[PDB]
């Protein structure tokens, strides 16, 4: 199956995320809207990719 | 023993777009029913485009799955959906 966050990708959010993205420029989560904002990068560059598998 | 915590959706997502790379798996998906009732996967498989670019991109090991992905929601604009969630254009397949 897909990952849980899926639930979350509603239009109705879709349309409130413009606005959600602004006033929070006034893990850390505390609502719906904060997962359809793409996770941080971790500190730790062990998570870069140490080749390519075709 | 080889155990460890549970995975961060970070760590999920890097997961997930990553085994798009395997064709078999993306059309397991795209002859699902369910999940082309709802725009969500669709909507959820655009955010995912964020992977597309740095520092994303730089922790992908599997670089065909980003092609794929990139393909795969270009087709789902112009895709036409049947009323039970068929993806109208692939029906004939086997």
């Amino acid at each position: 199956t897909s990952p849980s966050y899926v639930k979350f990708f509603t239009q109705s959010n879709l349309e409130k995320l413009p606005k959600y993205k602004e006033k929070k420029a006034a893990e850390e989560i505390t609502c719906a809207l904060d997962y359809l904002i793409p996770p941080p990068m971790p500190k730790n560059q062990q998570y870069r990719a140490f080749g390519s598998i075709w | 023993s080889d155990q460890n915590p549970l995975p961060t959706r970070f760590e999920v997502e890097l997961e997930f777009i990553q085994s798009l790379a395997n064709i078999q798996y993306v059309t397991y998906l795209l002859t699902q029913q369910q999940i082309w009732k709802s725009p969500n996967f669709k909507n959820y498989l655009k955010y995912l485009e964020y992977w597309c670019n740095p520092p994303y991109s730089q922790c992908i090991v599997y670089p065909n799955c980003l092609f794929i992905l990139k393909l795969l929601n270009g087709f789902m604009e112009s895709a036409i959906v049947n009323e039970d969630g068929l993806l109208e254009g692939l029906d004939e397949l086997p």
